[PDB]
C-alpha cells in the first residue's frame, strides 16, 4: 500500500478549540527539541537560541486568532513545516528563508520617517 | 468575516497597504456591443515607484508590481465585496452608470414645423 | 518590495553634473543611474565590490587581464 | 563624428557609422533614435567593438521612392504585390486605390505609387 | 558551419534537388541593395551590440528662465 | 473665531434643524460680529452639526451642535469662540 | 554571492507581463445552444 | 403609458411609442446592428436589425419599428438569421481588405458582427474587382479612410443634430454616395473628434494616434477630464509608461457620452515639456538637483526672506486636484499667512459672489437641469468654449422643445438661436427690466448662467448685485423645486477650491509677498510676481510659472494620480492613476508635506487615509463621491452674498470680452500639446477651410 | 529556425506593424512600437524578439 513517512500525522480537524490547544503546544515543543537538528542539518552560522527564538515568535504570531477553523489550519501547516524540517527534505536555501534578520546589514538607507520615505519615492 | 488572509500565504503588503478597485466595465464608447460591461472587475490601484520604467538594455517596459496584471471577475457586487473582505482587502467600489432611457421615434424626423425650422435634417 | 539601500535619494547629481534618475525598487531590474568601473575586481575584495554593486543595477566596467577569472562576475 | 556625453567626454564615432541607413543619413520616424543617441547612451557596450559588423539594413523608405509610378487608365487602380513566379498566396491582401484625385497615391501595404491616365 | 552561404545551407540539408549556380532566373529574389554575407562573429569584437531602437517615450522640458 | 469658522450640517436631518435656524437667521449677525473670519456653510446629508474653527498658525477647534435650541446653538458657539 | 547561496527576493520583472485579455470581444459569441433532454425528463404541460 | 409585448418568448413592458429595438435592449434580447444609435436620429439604413413581427409579413426593422401592444417579436427566427447573412454579404462585397492596416482592427463592429452572424467565407470574386473611393481632408483631427465606410449617416447625423457643423453631408447617388464635404472644408467644431467613436469602422479615425496601439495592448481606467470644469468621465487607454488616447465613457448627468476635442487630443501634451527633475535657478539658467538640494533650498529662503504672516502668497491654478490644494492651505496657514490666491485674473481679492455658501458660485441647476429649460440667459459667458458638452446639451434640448435663449456680452458664434441684448451692464439692467425680464418671471424652468469671466472683472459685485436683486424677486428663479441661478465656471479646480475656501483675506491683499508658491499657476503674469520675490513653481509641464521661478518642483499630471475634483455642478469625483508619474517627479500632496516638514510646520496627515479624513474635515461633499445635493439655504445665501456686500460696487463702462481668446490652448497641457497647436493653426476663423461661403 | 524580417523586391518593408504576430505569441516573445512614418506609411519603430523566450512554434 501507500504509506506514511517520517513524523506524518493524519490530518483531524479539532472539534474543540482546548483539545487543538494541547496538540499545539506538542508541536511547539517537538519544534524545540528539533532545534539542535536543524542547526545540523542547516549548517547555520547562528546559535541553537537564536533558532528557538524564532520558533517562538513563529508561535507567537498567530496568538490571539479565534476561529477554530483557522487555528486547525495553522496547525496542520505548522505540522507540516515541522515534518519538511526535520527531515531534510527542505535545503539550505528554503530553511534560511526563515531567518531574514541572521543576514547582514543590507545598506545604510532603511527610512523610517516620511521625508526620507519621499526622498526615495516610497513615502 | 473569517480573515482568510492569515491562511492564503499572501504576503502581508497585501492587505496592509495595497487598495483594490471593485467595479463593472464600462460600455465602449467605440463598439456597440456590451458583452464585457456585466461582471464585476476587481483590480489594483497602481504603485508610484514599482509601476513601470524603461529597461536600459533594449528598452522593454519592467515592473515591481506583482498584482499589475491581475484581474478578478465576480457574478455579482455582493460576491465581490464578500471576497475582498475574506481577504482583508481595502477597496473602493465604482458605481456602474447606465444610460438614461428615452423614447424614440422614427416618424418624428418629420414632424411639421409651424414656425422658422432651428435646423435642416438631412438623413 | 525591494529597496535602495545604497541611495539616500531617488535623484543624484554627480560632481560632474550627469543626473542620475534610479528606476525601479532596487532588485535585479531596478537601475540606479550610475557607472562604475573597478580595477581588480577579480580578486578576493573586488569580486564582493562588484557584487554589491551590481545587486541593485549601478552599471559595472570590470577590466580584466585572464578571460576565465572574471566569468562568475556576470 | 564627436559626440558629447553625459560626462562631458567625447565620443569619437567614424561619419558612416553615424548615418541612420547606409542609403539615408536621417531618420524616418518621430520616435526612431537617431544613431548618435544611440551612442551617447549606449557606448559602454560599443567599447572593444567593430562597429562595421553591427546589422546595417538598408532603408526602405529611399528604396521604395526609386519606384517608378505606375499609370492606369480608370479610377481605379489593384495591388497585391504578388509573385508571379512562385506558387501559393506570397503578396499581400489584394487591395483598391483610387486615382481620381491629383497626383500619385501609394499601396497602403507595399508603398507603389499609382496615379490616373 | 555558418560560413555556408544561404541556399548553400539548404542544398547540403538536402531541402532542395537543384543547387544555387543552376536554379534558373525566374527563382532568384531581386534585391534593390547590395548583398553581403556575413557569418556568425559571436566570441569576437564583431559580436551583434543590441539596442533600443526608440528614443525614451517621455521627453523632458529644456528649462528656460524668464524675467519678471 | 479669529479666522475661519466652518459649519457642517446636513439638509434634511432632524438633529441639524436649530443648526439650520441658526444659520438661516444669525448668519448675518455673526458675519457682522466678526468682520474679518472667513464663514463657510456646508452640506452633506449624513453628518452630523459640527462647527470647526481656525484662530492662529492652523490651531483648530470644533464642538458637535446636537442641540435642542438656536439660543443654545449661539450658546455653544460663543463658547468655542472664547 | 555575499551569502554564497541561492537567495529568495521580491519578484522584479525585466519585462512586465501582458495581459490581452482586455481585447476580449464585446458580442455574445454562440447563443444558447439547443437541449437534448429526453422527453421522459420533462416535465408535462397540462393540456 | 407603458404597453406590453412578447419578445423571443419574454414579456417585456416598454413606454408607448418606443422602437423595437428599444424593447429588445430592455427585454436583454441581443439585436445587431450598424446605423442606430442610442443618441442620434433613428436611420434604419443599415438594414442589420431586422426581425419578424406576426402581423408583418417581411422582416421590419426593429431600431424604426414602433413597438404595439400585444406585438409578438421573434429574433431567432431561420428567415431572421438568412437575413442577418444577406445582409452582411452586401455590406463586406466593398469593404476593403484593410484589416491589418486598419486602426478599427480589434474593436470593430463590422469584424465582430461578421463574425456573430455572418457567413464564414465570401462568394464575391468578380474580376472587374471592388469600388475605390477618394480620401477627403477635413482637418488635422480625423483622418479619413472612406474606402472603409459603409454610409451609416452616423457622422452626419452627429455632425449636423448634436455639434450644428453641417458643413458634412452625403454628396452623389446610389454606388457613388459619398460621404464629406464636397468640397476641402474642415470639419470645424469643437465636438468633432466624437465622431471617431461614432464611426463603426476605421473611415474617420484618430490622427495622432494613428497606428501607435491595438486595443488588445491597452490598460484602460476609468477617470475625470480636467480641462474644463464639466467633469467629463472618460476612459485613458495606456500601455506601460504613456497615455495612448482618451475616450467618452458614459455620465448622462455630465457629458452624457462627449467629451470635447481638447479632452480628447491634448494627452500629446503629456508625453513633452515634462518636469522630471527639480530645477535651481543659479544666474540666468537652471540647473538639476536633488529633491533634498531643492528643499534645502526652499527652506534657506524661507529663513533668509523671513516671511511675516500673509507675505507667504499661495496660488493655485487650473489643473490641481483638491487635496493638494487643501495641502497647500493647511501649510500656508500654518505659516501664519491667509494668502492663499486663486490664479484668474484679480484673484488676488476674493469673489464677489462670496464663498459662504455653495449655491454662490455653483450651476445650481444640475447639468441635467438644463433639460428642463425654457427660458435661457448668458451673462459674460461663451459656453461653446467654457463648456462644450454643457453647449451640446443646451443645443439638444433647443432643437426638442421650445426655448428662449438671451445672451449679454459678446457676440458669440452660437449652435442655437440667441437674443444679443448687449455688451454692458447697463445692457443687463435694460434686459432684466425689459422683455426678456419678463420671459424670466413667466416661465416655468428659468436659469440665469453666469461666467466665471464676470467673476475676475474689477465690477463683479455690480453683476452680481444686479442679477442677485432680480433673483430675490422673481419666484420662478428661486423656489423651493427649482433654483434657477448659475455660475459657470471654466477651470476644473475652481469649484473645489471655493469648496475649501481658497480664497484671500482682506488683509492680504493688500500685503506685497516676499515668497511665492505656484501650485500649477501658469496664468500668472510678469506683473504680479514681485522682482525681490523667491519664487517656488509646483507642476507637470514647463510653460510660463516654471519660466518665472526660483526653485521648480516636478509634480504628477492628473493622469498619474487618483485625485479629486470638483465640477461646476458641485460634483465630488474620483480619478485613478493609470501610470505612474516620469523620471524624478511626485505627488503634489506628498511634496507639500514633505516641504512642510522642512519648514518646521510639518503637516498631520502622512497617508492616503489621513488626507481624506483631512478634506472631509473640511467639506464633507469632498468624500461623498458622484451625488449631487440641494442647498437648502437657496434663499439666505442669494440675500447674504449676492445683493448684500455689493451695493457700492460701481459697473464699470467696459464691454464684457471673451474669456478664453483660443479654445484649444487654455492650460500648460494645452499648451505643450503639438497637437493643439496644429489645431489652432488650422480651426482659425480667417481660414477659408473654416468658411462655408 | 531563426526568424527575419522580408522585405518586397522593390527593397520596401513587408511588415505593416498589424501586430498580429504580437498577439498570438505564445510566448510573449514579440515586441512592437508603430507610427506613421515620415512618407505617410503605417511601419514599425520597434520589432524585438527575446529569442530565449521564443519556443520557435
Ligand atoms: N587582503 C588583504 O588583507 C589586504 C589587501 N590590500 C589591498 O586590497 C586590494 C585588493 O585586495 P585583494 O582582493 O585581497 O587582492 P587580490 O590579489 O585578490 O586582487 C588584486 C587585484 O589586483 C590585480 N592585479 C595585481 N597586479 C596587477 C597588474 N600588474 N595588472 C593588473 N591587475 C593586477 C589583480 O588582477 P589579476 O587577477 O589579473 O592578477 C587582482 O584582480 C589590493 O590593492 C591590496 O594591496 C591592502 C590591505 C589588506
Ligand atoms: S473597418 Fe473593421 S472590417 Fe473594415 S478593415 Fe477596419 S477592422 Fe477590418
Ligand atoms: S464615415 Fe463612418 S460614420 Fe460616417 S457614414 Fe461612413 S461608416 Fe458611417
Ligand atoms: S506586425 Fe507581425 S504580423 Fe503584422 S505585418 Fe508585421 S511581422 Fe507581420
Ligand atoms: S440599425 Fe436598424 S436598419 Fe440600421
Ligand atoms: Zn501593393
Amino acid at each position: 500500500a501507500i504509506i506514511a513517512t517520517a513524523f506524518a500525522e493524519t490530518v483531524k480537524f479539532s472539534g474543540s478549540k482546548q483539545e487543538l490547544q494541547k496538540r499545539t503546544l506538542a508541536l511547539y515543543r517537538q519544534f524545540l527539541r528539533g532545534a539542535p537538528t536543524f542547526a545540523d542539518l542547516y549548517e547555520v552560522q547562528f546559535s541553537i537560541p537564536t533558532i528557538r527564538t524564532k520558533i517562538r515568535q513563529e508561535f507567537e504570531r498567530h496568538r490571539f486568532v479565534d476561529d477554530l477553523s483557522i487555528q486547525n489550519v495553522l496547525y496542520a501547516k505548522g505540522h507540516m513545516e515541522y515534518q519538511e524540517c526535520i527531515n531534510f527534505w527542505k535545503q539550505q536555501a528554503q530553511f534560511l528563508k526563515y531567518f531574514p534578520e541572521e543576514d547582514d546589514i543590507q545598506g545604510r538607507h532603511q527610512p523610517s520617517n516620511f521625508v526620507d520615505k519621499f526622498l526615495k519615492n516610497r513615502a | 468575516v473569517p480573515a482568510h488572509e492569515i491562511v492564503s500565504g499572501a504576503p502581508a503588503e497585501l492587505s496592509r497597504n495595497r487598495v483594490v478597485r471593485i467595479y463593472q466595465q464600462a460600455k465602449p464608447a467605440t463598439q456597440s456591443g456590451e458583452y464585457g460591461t456585466f461582471a464585476w472587475r476587481l483590480d489594483w490601484d497602481i504603485v508610484d515607484v514599482a509601476n513601470r520604467w524603461e529597461n536600459d538594455l533594449i528598452g522593454w517596459q519592467s515592473s515591481g508590481d506583482y498584482m499589475q496584471a491581475t484581474q478578478m471577475k465576480f457574478t455579482s457586487k455582493e460576491s465581490a465585496i464578500k471576497f475582498a473582505n475574506k481577504q482583508g482587502w481595502d477597496f473602493y467600489i465604482q458605481e456602474p452608470h447606465h444610460r438614461k432611457f428615452r423614447v424614440k421615434q422614427y416618424a418624428n424626423n418629420f414632424v411639421h414645423s409651424y414656425g422658422k425650422l432651428k435646423h435642416i435634417r438631412t438623413k | 518590495m525591494n529597496s535602495f539601500e545604497n541611495l539616500a535619494q531617488d535623484v543624484n547629481i554627480t560632481r560632474s553634473g550627469k543626473t542620475l534618475i534610479a528606476k525601479g525598487t532596487g532588485g535585479r531590474s531596478s537601475r540606479t543611474g550610475y557607472t562604475a568601473t573597478v580595477f581588480g575586481a577579480n580578486g578576493f575584495l573586488g569580486s564582493y565590490l562588484t557584487a554589491k554593486l551590481a545587486k541593485h543595477g549601478t552599471t559595472v566596467v570590470v577590466p580584466y587581464r585572464e578571460e576565465m577569472a572574471k566569468r562568475h562576475l556576470k | 563624428k564627436s559626440i558629447i556625453s553625459y560626462n562631458g567626454n567625447t565620443i569619437e564615432i567614424p561619419e558612416e557609422y553615424t548615418k541612420q541607413a547606409p542609403n539615408r543619413d536621417s531618420t524616418w520616424a518621430p520616435a526612431q533614435a537617431s544613431k548618435t543617441e544611440i551612442y551617447k547612451n549606449n557606448m559602454v557596450r560599443f567599447e572593444q567593438k567593430d562597429l562595421s559588423k553591427q546589422p546595417m539594413p538598408y532603408a526602405g523608405i529611399e528604396l521604395i521612392a526609386q519606384q517608378p509610378v505606375r499609370f492606369v487608365h480608370g479610377n481605379t487602380a489593384v495591388c497585391d504585390g504578388a509573385n508571379h513566379n512562385g506558387p501559393g498566396a506570397q503578396g499581400h491582401p489584394k487591395i483598391f486605390i483610387n486615382v481620381d484625385a491629383p497626383g500619385s497615391h501609394a499601396c497602403q501595404y507595399c508603398g507603389t505609387r499609382y496615379e490616373k491616365e | 558551419m555558418s560560413q555556408v552561404e544561404p541556399g548553400w545551407h539548404f542544398w547540403l540539408g538536402y531541402g532542395v534537388d537543384t543547387a544555387p549556380c543552376n536554379t534558373p532566373k525566374e527563382k532568384l529574389p531581386i534585391r534593390a541593395y547590395p548583398y553581403k554575407f556575413q557569418p556568425n562573429y559571436t566570441g569576437t569584437p564583431g559580436a551583434f551590440v543590441t539596442y533600443n531602437t526608440l528614443k525614451p517615450k517621455i521627453s523632458a522640458w529644456e528649462p528656460v528662465t524668464k524675467q519678471r | 473665531a479669529l479666522r475661519e469658522i466652518r459649519f457642517h450640517l446636513c439638509q434634511n436631518g432632524s438633529s441639524s434643524a436649530p443648526l439650520r435656524q441658526f444659520v438661516k437667521n444669525q448668519i448675518g449677525a455673526f458675519q457682522k460680529a466678526n468682520p474679518s473670519t472667513k464663514v463657510l456653510v456646508r452640506e452633506a446629508n449624513g453628518v452630523k452639526p459640527i462647527v470647526f474653527a481656525r484662530f492662529d498658525h492652523g490651531h483648530e477647534s470644533k464642538i458637535g451642535l446636537d442641540v435642542s435650541s438656536e439660543k443654545e446653538v449661539a450658546e455653544r458657539v460663543k463658547s468655542l469662540i472664547e | 554571492e555575499e551569502k554564497r547561496r541561492v537567495v529568495y527576493e521580491p519578484l522584479e520583472l525585466t519585462q512586465a507581463f501582458r495581459n490581452f485579455s482586455a481585447g476580449s470581444t464585446a458580442w455574445e459569441p454562440v447563443g444558447p445552444g439547443r437541449d437534448d433532454r429526453p422527453d421522459s425528463f420533462k416535465l408535462p404541460t397540462p393540456k | 403609458a407603458e404597453i406590453e409585448l412578447t419578445i423571443d418568448g419574454h414579456k417585456v413592458s416598454i413606454e408607448a411609442g418606443s422602437a423595437l429595438i428599444q424593447a429588445c435592449e430592455k427585454a436583454g434580447v441581443t439585436v445587431p446592428r450598424y446605423c442606430y444609435h442610442d443618441k442620434l436620429a433613428i436611420a434604419g439604413n443599415c438594414r442589420m436589425c431586422l426581425v419578424d413581427v406576426e402581423r408583418a409579413p417581411k422582416p421590419v426593422a426593429s431600431c424604426a419599428y414602433p413597438v404595439a401592444p400585444g406585438m409578438v417579436v421573434r429574433t431567432d427566427t431561420e428567415r431572421v438569421k438568412q437575413a442577418r447573412e444577406n445582409v452582411m454579404e452586401m455590406m463586406l462585397q466593398n469593404h476593403p481588405l484593410d484589416c491589418p492596416v486598419c486602426d478599427q482592427g480589434g474593436e470593430c463592429d463590422l469584424q465582430d458582427q461578421s463574425m456573430r452572424y455572418g457567413r464564414d467565407r465570401g462568394r464575391f470574386t468578380e474580376i472587374t474587382g471592388k469600388r475605390s473611393t477618394e480620401d477627403k481632408n477635413i482637418g488635422p483631427l480625423v483622418k479619413t479612410s472612406m474606402n472603409r465606410c459603409i454610409h451609416c449617416t452616423r457622422c452626419v447625423r452627429f455632425a449636423n443634430d448634436i455639434a450644428g457643423a453641417p458643413e458634412l453631408g452625403s454628396s452623389g447617388r446610389g454606388n457613388d454616395m459619398q460621404i464629406g464635404t464636397y468640397l476641402e472644408k474642415n470639419l470645424n467644431t469643437e465636438l468633432s473628434g466624437n465622431v471617431i467613436d461614432l464611426c463603426p469602422v476605421g473611415a474617420l479615425t484618430n490622427k495622432p494616434y494613428a497606428f501607435r496601439a491595438r486595443p488588445w495592448e491597452l490598460k484602460k481606467t476609468e477617470s475625470i477630464d480636467v480641462m474644463d470644469a464639466v467633469g467629463s468621465n472618460i476612459r485613458i487607454d495606456s500601455k506601460g509608461v504613456e497615455v495612448m488616447r482618451v475616450i467618452p465613457r458614459v455620465h448622462e448627468d455630465v457629458n452624457e457620452e462627449w467629451i470635447n476635442d481638447k479632452s480628447r487630443f491634448a494627452c500629446d501634451g503629456l508625453k513633452t515639456q515634462r518636469l522630471t527633475t527639480p530645477l535651481i535657478r543659479v544666474g540666468d539658467k537652471f540647473v538639476n538637483a536633488t529633491w533634498d538640494d531643492a528643499l534645502s533650498t526652499i527652506a534657506k529662503a524661507y529663513q533668509q526672506k523671513a516671511p511675516k504672516g500673509d507675505e507667504f502668497k499661495a496660488v493655485a491654478g487650473a489643473l490641481v486636484e483638491v487635496e493638494s490644494m487643501v495641502a497647500l492651505k493647511d501649510m500656508t496657514n500654518a505659516l501664519g499667512s491667509e494668502n492663499t490666491t486663486t490664479d484668474t485674473p484679480n484673484g488676488n481679492s476674493a469673489p464677489a459672489h462670496g464663498i459662504t455658501f455653495r449655491s454662490n458660485y455653483l450651476f445650481n441647476s444640475s447639468i441635467a437641469g438644463i433639460e428642463d429649460a425654457d427660458a435661457i440667459l448668458l451673462v459674460g459667458t461663451n459656453p461653446r468654449r467654457e463648456a462644450a458638452v454643457m453647449n451640446a446639451r443646451i443645443r439638444k434640448a433647443w432643437l426638442r422643445q421650445e426655448l428662449e435663449i438671451a445672451s449679454v456680452g459678446p457676440t458669440l458664434d452660437a449652435t442655437f438661436d440667441v437674443a444679443e441684448l448687449g455688451n454692458t451692464h447697463a445692457d443687463l439692467e435694460k434686459a432684466l427690466s425689459g422683455e426678456f425680464g419678463e420671459v424670466l418671471k413667466n416661465a416655468k424652468n428659468p436659469l440665469i448662467i453666469v461666467g466665471s469671466g464676470i467673476t475676475d472683472r474689477e465690477d463683479a459685485g455690480a453683476f452680481f448685485n444686479t442679477i442677485g436683486k432680480f433673483v430675490e424677486s422673481t419666484p420662478s428663479v428661486l423656489n423651493e423645486n427649482w433654483n434657477g441661478y448659475n455660475v459657470l465656471q471654466r477651470s476644473a479646480s475652481r469649484a473645489g477650491a471655493y469648496d475649501i475656501g481658497f480664497t484671500p483675506s482682506d488683509e492680504a491683499s493688500k500685503t506685497t509677498p516676499k515668497m511665492v508658491w505656484l501650485l500649477g499657476a501658469d496664468e500668472v503674469a510678469a506683473s504680479d510676481i514681485p522682482a525681490d520675490a523667491f519664487v517656488v513653481y509646483q507642476g507637470h509641464n514647463g510653460d510660463v510659472g516654471a519660466q518665472f521661478a526660483d526653485v521648480v518642483l516636478p509634480g504628477a499630471a492628473y493622469t498619474e494620480k487618483a485625485g479629486t475634483y470638483v465640477n461646476t455642478e458641485g460634483r465630488s469625483q474620483i480619478s485613478r492613476a493609470a501610470t505612474g508619474p516620469p523620471g524624478g517627479a511626485r505627488e503634489d500632496w506628498k511634496i507639500l508635506r514633505a516641504v512642510s516638514e522642512y519648514l518646521g510646520v510639518a503637516l498631520p496627515y502622512e497617508d492616503a487615509y489621513e488626507v481624506r479624513d483631512r478634506l472631509a474635515e473640511i467639506s464633507p461633499s469632498l468624500v461623498r463621491y458622484d451625488l449631487v445635493e440641494p442647498t437648502v439655504f437657496g434663499d439666505v445665501a442669494v440675500q447674504h452674498s449676492l445683493v448684500g456686500p455689493n451695493g457700492s460696487v460701481t459697473p464699470s463702462s467696459a464691454p464684457l470680452t471673451e474669456t478664453i481668446e483660443n479654445f484649444y490652448m487654455t492650460d500648460s497641457i494645452s499648451r505643450s500639446s503639438p497637437t493643439m497647436a496644429k489645431s489652432s493653426i488650422a480651426f482659425n476663423k480667417d481660414n477659408k477651410k473654416n468658411q462655408a461661403f | 529556425g531563426e526568424h527575419a524580417l522580408r522585405r518586397y523586391p522593390s527593397g520596401e518593408e513587408r511588415c505593416i506593424a498589424c501586430k498580429l504576430c504580437e498577439a498570438i505569441c505564445p510566448a510573449l516573445a514579440i515586441t512592437i512600437d508603430a507610427e506613421e512614418r515620415i512618407d505617410g506609411s503605417r511601419r514599425t519603430t520597434k520589432y524585438d524578439i527575446d529569442m530565449t523566450k521564443c519556443i520557435y512554434c
